[PDB]
């Protein structure tokens, strides 16, 4: 199981860093992709295969991957932009993995 | 011959005869089912036109292809020592291939438990392209090569190719190959396969360093790479990797010149500085796939060739400085070195012209290199309905295959004649005690090559 | 000395399955079969069937052919019966005994029995 | 086909490239971060032939 | 040939012909999967012993290996009687080894069950080192012999080997062999494997006890041994078990002298004393591994040589006493006695020089002793994921493979020529009743050997 | 030859030629696995004195043996009736033994139901002591004969033998015969076995 910190503090008009620390068998081999989860609704694909993003995703997201860690940069945090954000990677033969998940705090 | 009868015999050997060598390494392969038996277009969507260089249009296929194209498949780190210390030059003669003990497993599901059962009567297609009609993807030093350590089962890489594009769209001059459309041999669980190939006549490799320098006929071509320092403090405090890059535009897409025409990686006495893209790079064992630190990768310094070749970080000369020089009557130069981990050959593309075809990454050039080998499973459809439905069958049994693969390559050598009174520079191990023998498995069992190994040791006159 | 040990008791409500364990201590444990005799109150002994230790394959009884399942393990040296569908009817003290041949090919009898086991089955919590 | 694109789009090269010379804006931030060259970013891959 | 047709037949016999014998033996065998298909590295630390004496380094490999090195495998306690009583000595000539009826079972593990089913197509690799390239483990008198009693079914031992070490760390000279780099044969369920051997000419083993003592030239060399008494009140009440023992020392690590050059056990008539490290002490059947007490171990004695070789608890003489003595000219001695449970051969190490190479524990020392036979299961890879990953496959199907094994050796004999008038000592069973037959299975079903058997019974004039 | 093609044919017949007769018989036999593949010592001591004359000592090997030693394995009650009425004397001359169509099974039990399944490759050992080196137990009129009625699938008896003893304890002049010690042909589902004797 990957590890990412539980909370991210924020203020309107900041960017928040969100980080996921993998291993040589997890993030080392394959990319991470970051999901938004807004409890009650379907998880949403924010960042996949590192920097590239899905057509709908706002410009304000940038993910970045280090050798063993994944970092998520959210430009322009907003009140409505808060949601529990998850790490996900492909480890093993092909099973998907998920970091514990982290709930942003917009204030 | 039968299910019960073994179709071949494991051969791994090194036989040393006179001026020639023989290397056969048999390894174990595993082939999954790619794309659920569908040729599929791929295309690079990425941004809204921000990144233009990264555009590609091509097809993905079911066929997996055997890529043995890297040296360390064929030579054992002992032999590579044996081979490099004693022999000025070498080159392959005869290729041979035997693919046997094909087993088609039939992974299934049994009410919550996966089941890898036998399917005897399923078949395995295979064929060689001896006419080079297909794209040739062994040319870019791709991954999926046979495991360096004999005892590690590997997995066959997927095959796919690219064609002409304006942006992500295709163009009327494009070509869609279908690999089914070749005559192919269907190997069922008992049969085996083989073919033989004669390497076209190539110039010997040069494993040696000039005992003499050309200043003491003008040094070879140069195209300058920006100079990077392995100490981070010395480097400029800005992100210049893309900007620094030495590029060549083809069709309005700037591609980074890599690895670049053969030149010395650094000047004598300046080991740390290295060309940005001139040198080839390898990973260490289990090195991360993005943005890893310097000591996580191996950076091969070309220095051996410096005498004859212009340095890769310095301008050529004066007239104003000369940044890039081509060919002048009376130039001589040395090739780019080859590595235990570095490729063997490349396919000389089909052109009205070429110059000194020897491929840039090192190794040997050929017009008709050793053929490709494509192996896919044969689709087995799940029970189709009773009432005939013209749509094609989209539901197949899951299978995969496993077996052996063997390759026998006859190498030729060019013996050492030297009169040099003082003793050479030999490769050698270090004696100083350590926790792991180099090129040997650790406690976990992972097999790791600690250092790349270049082939220039001996010395010949200039 | 040759000994056979059932585990402690459980209390499981109808529809629950309960496995039982029998530890064979003090003998080869693969050369002798193990029979499971059951006694429900006011009923005679009843034979749930035997397992062949080394074999792993069991021979069940006519009445219990459906519900009873038998599994074993040489490493922990114990054998298991699993009664998948408990009922009020299936309330009994379970025994594991071994065939013992008394050093003769000709004779067969259950010489060693375990101390005991009792299953209290009733829906009432 | 076309010269720079002969590669197989589905697989990484074992060769690398230098992706980052910096961590991020500031003083004394220089660093060397090597990355694998593969289907996503193809213009940094090692090529055997030039026009 | 095929699945249903048996490959080779059970041969177990002794054929007594003139001056020469033939003992064939067969056994059944199962081969697990060792080290999860991984060459691994092992030190004292991975084992956990922190001493310098017990420090070691080396690898431990999947491959299994057969060991018939022990007498009790080929000879049945009948013969080893008929073999010793009637003969003045022997030696081997030709050993023939076969291996047939391979079967491969693939264990499947469910939530609570694991069902065994045949994987017909699966294979088994086997080869023999006939050039003596690998390290040779058969000379350490390891466990894992073919069992003595044919109906037993024996598990094949793993193959691992020690290399040079400093502490737990290697040195650059410490080398690592990868067995897969040796050519081997691959056997599906129908194939068999057989070869033959020729024992290089060695001295006959001497089976006899000199009737006439040397002093009725000079006795042979001597290296003293601390005398330990099976009457435990007589022994000094101190912890002299380790400190007392004589120990030949190498590279700064003291190794116990086991057993040491052949010497008599004790002075004639005192049977309760024995060399502390001098004589082999076989474990009785049913004996545990550790800290056992006296009666659970049989103890050999060398009494038959008390004529020539000096007592191992005595000094060789005086000049002041002499505790150790090397070879003088004109010495005579006799080697240690081979036992029914003891080894047969060992390999004379490869050196520039040695003296009287015949090993200490008994048997026939050889510079080309019978090759080892290594075996493993060619791993079937479990289903790969549909998209390539450069890694080696870490998930396999759990298997083991079983079959038969049979070995035929030809022993040569030397007849008894003596004109002695009165009768000999002969080895025999003791008629007197007992709850069990010696050398035979008890009620429980476990085969036990009550006593060792020496080979020295008949007498020769000195 | 192979797995799918039979290894023999079914002959039960009797053919009366002049002064001699040929009586052939063919039955089915199931051989279980006795004594978990373990030779073991047998003796009855049920009392420290045990029984005076009923005490015995010996072993009980896993091998099974074939008893055809009875007349009604070779004769159909008619052929017997034909034999006794018309003849003064008779005697055997030659015996031919053919053993074919081996079929091996594997008893695996999963989830409470045990299911038999062909194990193709597993083998069956057989031999004929032609030097009469083993104890001869066919002479004691034991049960386990081939069945009198061809349609009866029968089960194969176990071979064990006795030796010298005093009380229930053996004496050195006893001997323990391993049957594994003889050479014996191995058979898979395709092989047969045959031999003749005068």
């Amino acid at each position: 199981v990957l590890t990412q910190p539980p909370s991210a503090s924020g203020t309107p008009g900041q960017t928040v860093t969100i980080s996921c620390s993998g291993s040589s068998s997890n993030v080392g081999s394959h990319s991470v992709n970051w999901y938004q989860h807004l409890p009650g609704t379907a998880p949403k694909l924010l960042i996949y295969s590192n920097h590239r993003r899905p057509s709908g995703v706002p410009d304000r997201f940038s993910g970045s991957k280090s050798d063993t860690s994944a970092s998520l940069a959210i430009s322009g945090i907003q009140s409505e932009d808060e949601a529990d954000y998850y790490c996900a990677t492909w480890d093993g033969r092909l099973n998907v993995l998920f970091g514990g998940g982290t709930k942003l705090t917009v204030l | 011959d039968g299910v019960g009868s073994s179709s071949g015999n494991w051969h791994c050997d090194s036989q040393w005869l006179g001026d020639r060598v023989i290397t056969t390494s048999t390894r174990t392969w595993a082939l999954p089912t790619y794309n659920n038996h569908l040729y599929k277009q791929i295309s690079n969507s990425t941004s809204g036109g921000s990144s233009n260089d990264n555009a590609y249009f091509g097809y993905s296929t079911p066929w997996g292809y055997f890529d043995f194209n890297r040296f360390h498949c064929h030579f054992s780190p002992r032999d590579w020592q044996r081979l490099i210390n004693n022999n000025w030059g070498f080159r392959p003669k005869r290729l041979n291939f035997k693919l046997f003990n094909i087993q088609v497993k039939e992974v299934t599901d049994n009410n919550g438990v996966k089941t890898i059962a036998n399917n005897l009567t399923s078949t395995v297609q295979v064929f060689t392209d001896s006419d080079y009609q297909l794209p040739y993807v062994l040319g870019s030093a791709h991954e999926g090569c046979l495991p360096p350590f004999p005892a590690d089962v590997f997995m066959i890489p997927q095959y796919g190719y690219l064609t002409l594009n304006d942006g992500s769209q295709a163009v009327g001059r494009s070509s869609f190959y279908c690999l089914e459309y070749f005559p192919s041999q269907m190997l069922r669980t008992g049969n085996n396969f083989q073919f033989s190939y004669e390497f076209e006549n190539v110039p010997f490799h040069s494993s040696y360093a000039h005992s003499q320098s050309l200043d003491r006929y003008i040094p070879g071509p140069s195209y300058r790479q920006q100079r990077v320092s392995t100490t981070v403090t010395q480097n400029n405090n800005s992100e210049f990797a893309w900007p620094g890059a030495s590029s060549w535009a083809l069709n309005g897409r700037n591609s980074l010149m890599n690895p670049g025409p053969a030149m010395a990686s650094h000047k004598e006495g300046e080991d740390r500085f290295f060309p940005l893209s001139g040198s080839l790079i390898f990973g260490k064992q289990g090195t991360g796939r993005d943005n890893v630190d310097a000591d996580k990768v191996m950076i091969t310094n070309e220095e051996e060739i410096k005498t004859t070749n212009p340095v890769a970080t310095e301008s050529y000369g004066q007239v104003g400085w000369v940044q890039n020089q081509g060919i002048l009557p009376g130039m001589v130069w040395q090739d780019r070195d080859v590595y235990l981990q570095g490729p063997i050959w490349a396919k000389i593309p089909h052109t009205d012209g070429n110059f000194h075809p020897s491929p840039l990454m090192g190794g040997f050039g050929m017009k008709h290199p050793p053929p490709q080998i494509l192996i896919k499973n044969t689709p087995v459809p799940a029970d189709p309905p009773t009432a005939f439905n013209k749509d094609k069958l989209n539901s197949f049994i899951t299978q995969y295959s496993t077996g052996q693969v063997s390759v026998e390559i006859e190498w030729e050598l060019q013996k050492e004649n030297s009169k040099r009174w003082n003793p050479e520079i030999q490769y050698t191990s270090n004696y100083y005690k350590s926790n792991n023998v180099e090129f040997a498995v650790n406690t976990e069992g992972v097999y790791s090559e600690p250092r790349p190994i270049g082939t220039r040791y001996l010395t010949r006159n200039l | 000395q040759v000994q056979l040990v059932e585990s402690g008791a459980e209390v499981k409500q109808p529809g629950a399955s309960v496995k039982v364990s029998c530890k064979a201590s003090g003998y080869i444990f693969t050369s002798h079969n193990i029979h499971w005799v059951r006694k429900a109150p006011g009923q005679g002994l009843e034979w749930m069937g035997k397992i062949n230790p080394s074999g792993g394959d069991a021979n069940y009884a006519q009445k219990f052919q459906g519900r009873v399942v038998m599994t074993r393990d040489t490493s922990t040296n114990t054998v298991y019966v699993q009664l998948r569908s408990l009922r009020f009817e299936d309330t009994a003290v379970y025994y594991c005994a071994r065939v013992h041949d008394f050093w003769s090919g000709y004779h067969r009898a259950l010489d060693i029995w375990g101390q005991g086991t009792m299953v209290i089955v009733s829906s009432a919590s | 086909q076309s010269l720079d694109r002969l590669m197989n789009p589905l697989i990484d090269q074992y060769l690398y490239y230098l992706s980052k010379t910096i961590n991020g804006s500031g003083q004394n931030q220089q660093t060397l971060k090597f990355s694998v060259a593969g289907p996503s970013n193809m213009a940094v891959q090692g090529r055997n032939y030039i026009p």
